[PDB]
C-alpha cells in the first residue's frame, strides 16, 4: 500500500543523511585547523636595501621578493607594450581589479622604485631566480622553465600569469607594511 | 592520599542542557590574570581562543590588547616581544605550580561508592567542584590537632588530599583524622581582591565559582560543541532504530 | 558446507565481469548464507566489533594526521586535536571511547561463546583465531593508550614493558629490547606508534580469517543442533538467507548501540577514563591512584593477587628454587587465566553443545560471569584486606572453572534432551 | 578454470583442518595453478614487484619506529637513522633504492603487457586492477619523498599539490584540503605520513584482487594463444604446475635482482639519488637544479612540455575560451598520458593478443619503448632548446600510439599466424 | 645419489642463512642506539637537606632517592633482623654483592643518616611513594603494593627485592657524587 | 646555473674495497677545527662519534678533552656550559655559511655527458671531489672579462657553478663563458696555515684533500659498515644464485 512503502522511503532516507553525517568531519578535519593564519600583517625595513638589490622575506609561508629595481630595470619594463604581454592585468591588491599590467601599476612608488610582490610561480608555486635571471631581465623558475621580466610579468613558459603583488604600502619613509 | 568530600556546586553547564555563562567566563577569566597567573600557567590555551564561540568571546581587539602583556620569546627571532593572540598562555612562572590548562578535567571530586563509579554516573567527574573547594577550604586557624606542628611553606585546605600531615593528626593506623591536608599553595583569594567591572560581588564564593567555571572551559573550550552533536546524533539515532525497528518487524513478520 | 543456491549473473555487465573475477559471486554467497532462523540478540557482537574495527581504524588515521610521535610534542599534539583541528574534539573522543566499546563488544562476545558451546568442535579454528585476535587488541589498546604520553601513558608502559622483564635468563634483554634504553623515553614512544598503526591491519586479516572458519562450518545457534544438510528442503526450514533477514535485524542493533555509544561521547566522553592522563608523564613521579583502564583490571587483579605471602607462591618459589617469586608466578598467572580459556575446547569434556541444556554447568557458567565483574571490580580497590583475599579467591575460581569443573562436569552431568531441529524451538 | 587435480587431506592435521577451515586447499589450489609452460624472463616481475611491496612495508614499519613528522624533527630524525641506530643507514637506503626497484619492475611489467597483449580480453579487470596499483604507487612513492623534509621533498610537494589547483573553479579548495593551510607546512607533512603507511596496505590488497584476477583467466603466455580448457588431456600439454616448476624460476630470478640490488645499495646507493635532498628544506629558496625522481620524469617531461607557445595549446586555449591554458593542459596531458594506457584494452582493435605475430605493431611498441626512455631523459635536461622540441616530439608520439595507431592498426594490419596452441610453440 | 641431495642441501642451507641475515638486523634495530647513555656521572649538592627529608633527582631517565634519615628512620632500620626480610641482600653497588641487608649495608655513611637508592619499585618499576608510607615506616608502591621500610628494603608484596643502591659517595663534606 | 670541472682526486674511500685513512680524517679534523669552524657548522655531527670505530678514532679522552672548547646552552638548565661528547657540533656562526655534516653527499662534481648520468656510474658523485676542487679552485688574479667588474663582498672560483657573473663574462645568448662564478666565501685555506702534529705537509693541496676525506666521513660516517654489508650480501647471493642456477637447470631438464 501507500502507508507500507513509506517506511521503506524513510528508513532509507534516513540511511543516506547518516553517512552523510559521518563523512563530511572526516573531510573537515583536514582543513585548515583554527592555530592557521590565513592572513596576517607584518613590518619590514627596507633603508639597507641599495638599487640592484632584492630582498627575500617570509610570509604565511611563502616567499615575498622586495627588490629595489635599478636604472635599466624600470626602462626595461616600461618599454614593454601590452600586447606583448602574456598576462596583461596588473595583478595589485592595492589597486582595482581591472587595472592593467603596465610597469607603473606593477610598483607601489610612482618613480617605480619599489616592486614588492610574492616570489610564488604562478605555474606550481616554485621560488624564481632573480637576480637577474632569464631571457627577460627578471626571474627564472627552475621548476618547469617559466621567465619572468624586470616587473615580474609573465612572458615565457607554462605559468599563466603574473607573480602577485599583495597589499603593501609605505607607513613611513623606510617602512613597508604587508597586508 | 585518597579521595574525599566536595562541595556539590550548580555549574550552569552541568546537565545535558548545560552551557557557560559567558559573563562568568569573563569575570574568572579576570580572576586568573590577576591572581592565579602570578604562580599558575596554562601553557595549552591559545590567548585567540578567548574570541573563539561558545567561551568568554571577547572581542577580537580586545583579546589583541590583552595579548600585549605577555613576553614571548618569537620563534624565528629568538628574541623578545609583546605576545599575540596566536601565542599561548605563558608555562607556570613558579616551578611547583601546576599548569592550569586542564585541571578542571585532570580532577575528580566525586568518588565511589565502594569503588563501583556509581557516584561519577550521576554527579559527573567534579574537577570544577573540586577547584572550588580548594579555593574555599583554607580555613584562618588550623585543625586543632597541630596546634604549632604546621611545616613551614604549607597550608591546611579541607579539600586538598595528597598533602603531608603532621604525625599528631593521625589515628593509631596512620590515617589522617583531618578532612584535608597540607597544600604549598597560600591562599590566593580573599574578599572583593578583584574589582570586577559589572559590579558582581567579589566575595571569595563568587571569585572561586567563577574562576573554576572558566577553567572548566579551558580544559573544554569545545564543551558546547561536544553537546549539539550529541543531541544532533541521539535524535539522528532515536529515529532511525525507530524505523529500523519497524522494518526489522515488517520483515520477520513473513516467518512467524 | 550447507545446501545452498548459488549467484548466477543476470545483466549484460554482470556476465562480463563473473566470467572474468567472481569477486560478485563472492559477495553474493557471503550475504546470502542460510543463517539459522532462531538466533536471539546474543549474536549482533559480532557486527558490533565489526563497526568498532572500522571506527577506531577511520578516526586512528584521521587522528595520526595530527598527532605527533615525540616526548617533546605528543602531549600538545593531542591537545592541538582537542582544541584546533575541526572536530578534533569528537573524533579523539571517538576513537577512545570507541575503545571501550570494542572491549565491551569482545567480553559479551566471548562470554556468549562459554555459553553456547561456540568453541566446541567443529568450531575450535574459529575460537582460536578468536583468542589471536584477543591479544592482538590488547597489545594495540595499550599501545594507543600511551600515545598522549600522560602520566598513566607513561607508568602504564613501565609496568607493561616490566612485565617482560620478569622471565628468567632473557627478560632483561626482552625489556632493554623492547624499551629501546635504560627507560621508557622516545624510543619508546616512536615504536609504539609505528605497532600502533599496524596491528589493527593485522586484525583485520585474522577477521577475515574468523570470518571464513565460521562460514565453513556455520553458525551456532542458541540450541546448539547443527542445521540439516540432507537436502536443500530442510535447511530452509531451519534457515532464513543472512540477507536480508540478519542484514536488517544488525542494522537496527547496531542503531541502538549508536545511541547509547554517542550519548556517552557526547555528554559524559571522559567517565571510562583516567584523570591523571590529563597530566603530562612525569619519569619521577607515579601518581598514587595510577589504575589500569577498566578492560584491562581483571587480568591486573589477578597478577597482584599473588604476593610474598600467598603460599602456593611459598611453595612455587621453593621448589623452583627460586625461579617462579611472587613477581614472575604473578606474570604466569595472567598469561595462564587467558590461555586456559584458550583451551576450553579441549578441556571442555561433555558432549552437550549448548549449555541452556546442561543443568550444572549453567550454575558454574554464571559464576564464571560474577566472578569477571568481580575480578573487574577488585582491580579497582586496594590491595588491602579484605580486597586481597577477594581477588585471591576470585583468581582461583577462573582456573577451577577452565582446570577442574569443565573436565570434570563432562563426565557426571545429565543434559537435558535438546530439540530435534531448530524448526521446533523456533515455533516454540 | 582450466582442468587440474585438487586438494585431498593426507595428515591427521590436515583431515582435522580441512573440515573445518580448508585453508591448505587454498595455499594448495593457489600454488598448483596450471600455468603454461612457455613463459619466458619477462614473466618474472611480478615477484620482483611482490618482494618489493614485502621490502618497502618491512624496511618501512621500522623506519617508522625512529622517524618523526614534524617539520623540526623530520630531516634530524633521519640523519639519526643514518648515524645512531643500529643498521639504520643500511635500512634507509634499502626503503630509499627499494622504491626504485619498485619501479624499475613496475615499467618493466607494464611493457611486457603492452607487448603481449595481455590486456586484451578475458584480461580487461587484471590491467585495469594493474592501472589502479599504479596510481597507489605514485602516490605513495610522492608522500614518501616528503617525509624527509628536504629541499626536493618541500618543494616536490609544493609542485604536487599545486597540480590540484590546476582544475578550474575546485582547484584552490582542493589544494588547500591537501595542504592543510595556506602552504607546504607542518599539517602537511603531518598527514602524508600517515597516508604514506597506510597506502601500502591499499596496495596489498590491491595486489590481492591482482592475483585473483588472473587466476580466474589463466595467465597469459608470449603466444597470446589461450590454454585448451576441452580436456584435461589437452591442458597439460599446455601448461607445467605453478609449483615447484616455476616457484624455483621465480627464487632463482629473484636472487639474481637481490645480487644486483644489494650491490647498488652496498656500493652506489646515492646514484638514484638527488644531492639537494640532502639540504633541509629552505620554504625561501628553489633549488636551480630541482629535478624530480627518476620513476617521475616521464610524466614530469610531458607536463612542462606544453608551454603558452605549444601550438595545440593556443587552440585549446582558444576554443575553450580560457580554461585550458598551458597549465591545466600540461596536467590534462600529464595524467591523460597515464588513462589511455589505462584504456589500452578498448583501443587497441586487433584480434590478435600477442605482438609477436604483429609486423608492422612491433615497430610502433618499439618506438614507445624508446620514446619512454628518451621522456625520462629529456625529464633531466633543461627546458633550452633542442629540449623542448624532443620533449613535444616525444609527447606527441605518446598520444598518437594510444589514440591513433592502435586503433587503426587492429583493422588495416595483416598479422602472422599464430601457433595451434602453446604446445607447438614451446617443442619449437 | 650422493651429489643430488647435496645441491639440495645448499640451496635449503643458504635459504636459511638469507632469512637469519634478514631477520637480525630487523630485531637488532629496536636495541638501544648509539644516542643513548647506558651510565653516566653526575654530582648532587646536599648541604640544603635536613633530616626527614627526600631529595629526588633524576638519573639515567629514572628517579634516584637521596633521604636524610631521622633518628625514629634509622633505629627502626637497625632493629629488624635479617631473618624477618624478604631479601637479605644489601643491593649495595658500592660494597661487596654478597654483603647483607643489615642497616649499616643500605647507608653511604657509617651513622646511617644518608640513605642513596634507586627510586625505581623492583617489581615492575613504578616509582614508590615515601614520606615515611606503608606499613614499614617506609615507602609504599601504588601500581601493586609493595612496602619497603626505612632502608628501602622489600617488606611486603610482589617486588622481590630491595630498591638498588647505585654506586654512591661524598666526594667532599656536602656533595655525592653518584656513578 | 649549470655543472662543471673538478678535479679527479684519487680518495683512498673510493672503489667497492675503499677505506678511510685514520691519519688523514684526524688532519683534516685538525683544518675543520682552526680554518672552516669559524664559520661553518656541523649540526648533525655528534662529537661522541670521533671515537666510534671506522672514522677519525681519537681516545675518548681526547675528544672529552676536545667537546669543553664549545659552549652549549644546556637544555634543561637553559645556561651555558662547556661541550660534551653527546653535544653535536655547533651550528654555522656564519649565517650565511651552510652546514657541513651533510656537504660531501650534497653536491654532485661529475655530471653528464649529455644528462645520461655515465658519469656519476663510473666516478661517483663526487662531492668531495668537488669540496677539494672549491677550496683549490680560488685564482690569486680573477678572469680577463671582469677585470674590475667583481660584486664586493665575492670572490671568484673555478669550481663554484652557482654563484652570480658580471654582464661581461657572458656570451649573446647570457650564458656566463667563465669556468666559474663568483662566491661569497673568501678563500679560507693558504699554506701551512695548520701545524699538523706528525709533520704532514699542510699545503693547500694537502689541507684541502684531507678536509675533504673528513667532511666525506662526517657525512657518511657509516660508509665502510656499508660496504662490509655489500661484500657480504653480494657474496652470499653469488653463491645463492649460483645454486638457483643449477637446481633451476635440474627441474626443467624433466620437461623438455
Ligand atoms: C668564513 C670566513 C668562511 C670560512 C673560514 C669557510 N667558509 Fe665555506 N663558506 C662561507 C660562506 C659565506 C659560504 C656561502 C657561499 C655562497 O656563495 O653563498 C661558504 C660556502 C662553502 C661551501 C659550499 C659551496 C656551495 O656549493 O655552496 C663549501 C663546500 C665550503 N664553503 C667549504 C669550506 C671549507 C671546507 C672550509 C674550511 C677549510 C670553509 N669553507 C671555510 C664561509 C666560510
Ligand atoms: C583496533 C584498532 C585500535 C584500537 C583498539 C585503538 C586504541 C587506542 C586507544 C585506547 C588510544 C588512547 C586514546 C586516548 O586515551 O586518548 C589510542 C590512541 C591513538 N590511536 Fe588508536 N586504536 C586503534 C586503531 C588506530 C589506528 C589504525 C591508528 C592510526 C593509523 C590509531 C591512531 C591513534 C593515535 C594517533 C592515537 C593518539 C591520539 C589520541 O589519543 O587520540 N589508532 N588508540
Ligand atoms: C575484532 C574482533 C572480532 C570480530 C569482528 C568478530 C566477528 C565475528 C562475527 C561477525 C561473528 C558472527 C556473528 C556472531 O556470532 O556474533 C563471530 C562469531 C564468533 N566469534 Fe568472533 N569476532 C571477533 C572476536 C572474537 C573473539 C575475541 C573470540 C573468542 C575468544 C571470537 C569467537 C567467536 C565465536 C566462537 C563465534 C561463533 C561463530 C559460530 O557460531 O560458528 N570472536 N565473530
Ligand atoms: C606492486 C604491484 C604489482 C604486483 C605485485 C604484480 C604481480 C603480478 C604477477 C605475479 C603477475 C603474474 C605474471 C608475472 O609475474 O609477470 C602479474 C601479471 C600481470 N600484471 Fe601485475 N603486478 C603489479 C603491478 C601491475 C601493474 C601496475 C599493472 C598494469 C598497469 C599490472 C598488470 C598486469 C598484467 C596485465 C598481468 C598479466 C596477467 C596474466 O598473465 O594474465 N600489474 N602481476
Ligand atoms: C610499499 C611501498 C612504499 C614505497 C614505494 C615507499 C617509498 C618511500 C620513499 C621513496 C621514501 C623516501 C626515502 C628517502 O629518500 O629518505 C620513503 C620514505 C619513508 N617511508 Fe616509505 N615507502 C613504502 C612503504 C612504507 C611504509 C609501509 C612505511 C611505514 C610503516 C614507510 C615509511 C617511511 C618512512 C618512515 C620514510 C622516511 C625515512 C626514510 O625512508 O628515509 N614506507 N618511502
Ligand atoms: C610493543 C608492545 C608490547 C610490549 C605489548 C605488550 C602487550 C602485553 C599485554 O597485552 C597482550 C598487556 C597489554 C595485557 O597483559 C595480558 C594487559 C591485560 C596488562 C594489564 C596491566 O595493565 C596496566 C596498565 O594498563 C596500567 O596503566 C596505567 C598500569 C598497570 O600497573 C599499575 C597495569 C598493570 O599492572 C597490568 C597488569
Ligand atoms: C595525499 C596525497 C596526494 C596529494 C597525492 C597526489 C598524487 C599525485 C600524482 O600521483 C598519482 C603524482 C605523484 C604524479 O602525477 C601523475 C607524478 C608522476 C607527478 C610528477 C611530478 O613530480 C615532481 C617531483 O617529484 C618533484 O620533486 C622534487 C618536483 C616537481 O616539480 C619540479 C615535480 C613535478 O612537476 C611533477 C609533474
Ligand atoms: S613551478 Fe615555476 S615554472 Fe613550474
Ligand atoms: S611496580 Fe611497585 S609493586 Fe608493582
Ligand atoms: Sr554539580
Ligand atoms: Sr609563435
Ligand atoms: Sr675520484
Amino acid at each position: 500500500g501507500t502507508r507500507r512503502d513509506f517506511l521503506y522511503y524513510a528508513t532509507a532516507g534516513a540511511g543516506a543523511v547518516a553517512t552523510g553525517a559521518a563523512v563530511w568531519p572526516l573531510i573537515n578535519q583536514m582543513n585548515p585547523s583554527a592555530d592557521v593564519q590565513a592572513l596576517a600583517s607584518i613590518f619590514v625595513d627596507v633603508s639597507s636595501v641599495e638599487p640592484g638589490v632584492q630582498l627575500t622575506v617570509k610570509f604565511l609561508g611563502k616567499p615575498i621578493f622586495i627588490r629595489r629595481r635599478t636604472e635599466a630595470d624600470i626602462e626595461l619594463g616600461r618599454s614593454v607594450q601590452l600586447g606583448q604581454l602574456v598576462d596583461t592585468n596588473a595583478r595589485n591588491a592595492n589597486i582595482d581589479a581591472g587595472a592593467e599590467a603596465t610597469d607603473q601599476n606593477r610598483t607601489l612608488d610612482e618613480a617605480g622604485e619599489w616592486l614588492v610582490m610574492w616570489g610564488v610561480c604562478t605555474h606550481l608555486g616554485c621560488v624564481p631566480i632573480g637576480g637577474v635571471s632569464g631571457d627577460f631581465g627578471g626571474w627564472f623558475c627552475p621548476c618547469h622553465g617559466s621567465h619572468y621580466d624586470s616587473a615580474g610579468r609573465i612572458r615565457k613558459g607554462p605559468a599563466p600569469e603574473n607573480l602577485p603583488i599583495p597589499l603593501a604600502k609605505f607607513i613611513d619613509e623606510t617602512t613597508i607594511q604587508l597586508g | 592520599a585518597g579521595g574525599g568530600h566536595v562541595e556539590d556546586v550548580p555549574f550552569s553547564f552541568e546537565g545535558p542542557f548545560g552551557t557557560f555563562d559567558q559573563h562568568q567566563l569573563q569575570r574568572g577569566l579576570q580572576v586568573y590574570t590577576e591572581v592565579c597567573a602570578a604562580c599558575h600557567g596554562m601553557k595549552f590555551v591559545p590567548i585567540r581562543s578567548l574570541s573563539e564561540p561558545g567561551g568568554p568571546e571577547l572581542p577580537e581587539d580586545q583579546v589583541r590588547a590583552y595579548a600585549t602583556q605577555f613576553t614571548v620569546t618569537d620563534e624565528e627571532t629568538g628574541e623578545d616581544r609583546e605576545g599575540k593572540p596566536t601565542d599561548h598562555f605563558p608555562h607556570s612562572a613558579l616551578e611547583n605550580a601546576p599548569d592550569l590548562s586542564l585541571m578542571a578535567k585532570a580532577r575528580a571530586g566525586f568518588h565511589g561508592p565502594m569503588g563501583t563509579g556509581i557516584s561519577q554516573l550521576f554527579n559527573g567527574i567534579g574537577g570544577p567542584e573540586y577547584i572550588y573547594s580548594v579555593l574555599t577550604g583554607f580555613p584562618e586557624e588550623p585543625p586543632k590537632c597541630a596546634e604549632g606542628h604546621e611545616p613551614d611553606g604549607f597550608y591546611y585546605n579541607r579539600a586538598f588530599q595528597n598533602g603531608s600531615v603532621p604525625d599528631t593528626c593521625k589515628d593509631a593506623n596512620g590515617v589522617k583524622t583531618t578532612a584535608g591536608s597540607w597544600i604549598a599553595m597560600p591562599p590566593p583569594l580573599m574578599d572583593d581582591l578583584v574589582e570586577y567591572a559589572d559590579g558582581h560581588d567579589a566575595s571569595v564564593h563568587a571569585m572561586a565559582e567563577d574562576v573554576s567555571a572558566f577553567l572548566m572551559w579551558a580544559a573544554e573550550p569545545k564543551l558546547m560543541a561536544r553537546k549539539q552533536a550529541g543531541f544532533t546524533a541521539v535524535m539522528f539515532l532515536t529515529v532511525l532504530s525507530v524505523l529500523l525497528y519497524l522494518t526489522n518487524k515488517r520483515l520477520w513478520a513473513g516467518v512467524k | 558446507g550447507i545446501p545452498h543456491d548459488h549467484y548466477e549473473p543476470r545483466t549484460g555487465i554482470e556476465k562480463w565481469l563473473h566470467s572474468r573475477l567472481p569477486i560478485v559471486a563472492l559477495a553474493y554467497d557471503t550475504i546470502m548464507i542460510p543463517t539459522p532462523r532462531n538466533l536471539n540478540w546474543m549474536w549482533i557482537w559480532g557486527v558490533v566489533l565489526a563497526f568498532c574495527l572500522v571506527l577506531q581504524i577511520v578516526t586512528g588515521i584521521v587522528l595520526a594526521m595530527h598527532y605527533t610521535p615525540h616526548v617533546d610534542l605528543a602531549f600538545a599534539s593531542v591537545e592541538h586535536i582537542m582544541r584546533n583541528v575541526n572536530g578534533g574534539f569528537m573524533l579523539r573522543y571517538l576513537h577512545a571511547n570507541g575503545a571501550s566499546l570494542f572491549f565491551i563488544a569482545v567480553y559479551l562476545h566471548i562470554f556468549r561463546g562459554l555459553y553456547y558451546g561456540s568453541y566446541k568442535a567443529p568450531r575450535e579454528v574459529t575460537w582460536i583465531v578468536g583468542m589471536l585476535i584477543y591479544l592482538a587488541m590488547m597489545a594495540t589498546a595499550f599501545m594507543g593508550y600511551v600515545l598522549p604520553w600522560g602520566q598513566m601513558s607513561f607508568w602504564g608502559a613501565t609496568v607493561i614493558t616490566g612485565l617482560f622483564g620478569a622471565i628468567p635468563g632473557i627478560g632483561h634483554s626482552i625489556q632493554t629490547w623492547l624499551l629501546g634504553g635504560p627507560a621508557v623515553d622516545n624510543a619508546t614512544l616512536n615504536r609504539f606508534f609505528s605497532l600502533h598503526y599496524l596491528l589493527p591491519f593485522v586484525i583485520a586479516a585474522l577477521v577475515a580469517i574468523h570470518i571464513w572458519a565460521f562460514h565453513s562450518t556455520g553458525n551456532n545457534n542458541p540450541t546448539g543442533v547443527e542445521v540439516r544438510r540432507t537436502s536443500k528442503a530442510e535447511a530452509q526450514k531451519d534457515t532464513v538467507p543472512f540477507w536480508p533477514y540478519f542484514i536488517i535485524k544488525d542494522v537496527f542493533a547496531l542503531a541502538v548501540v549508536l545511541l547509547v555509544f554517542f550519548a556517552i561521547v557526547g555528554f559524559m566522553p571522559n567517565y571510562l577514563g583516567h584523570p591523571d592522563n590529563y597530566i603530562e608523564a612525569n619519569p619521577l613521579s607515579t601518581p598514587a591512584h595510577i589504575v589500569p583502564e577498566w578492560y584491562f583490571l581483571p587480568f591486573y587483579a589477578i597478577l597482584r593477587a599473588f604476593t610474598a605471602d600467598v603460599w602456593v607462591v611459598q611453595i612455587a618459589n621453593f621448589i623452583s628454587f627460586g625461579i617462579i617469586d611472587a613477581k614472575f608466578f604473578g606474570v604466569l598467572a595472567m598469561f595462564g587465566a587467558i590461555l586456559v580459556m584458550a583451551l576450553v575446547p579441549w578441556l571442555d569434556t561433555s558432549p552437550v553443545r549448548s549449555g541452556r541444556y546442561r543443568p550444572m554447568f549453567k550454575i558454574y557458567f554464571w559464576l564464571l560471569a560474577a566472578d569477571f565483574v568481580i575480578l573487574t571490580w577488585v582491580g579497582a580497590q586496594q590491595t588491602t584486606f579484605p580486597y586481597d583475599w577477594i581477588s585471591l579467591i576470585a583468581s582461583a575460581y577462573w582456573f577451577a572453572y577452565f582446570l577442574v569443573i569443565l573436565p570434570i562436569l563432562g563426565a557426571i552431568e545429565k543434559p537435558v534432551a535438546p530439540p530435534a531441529t531448530i524448526e521446533e524451538d523456533f515455533n516454540a
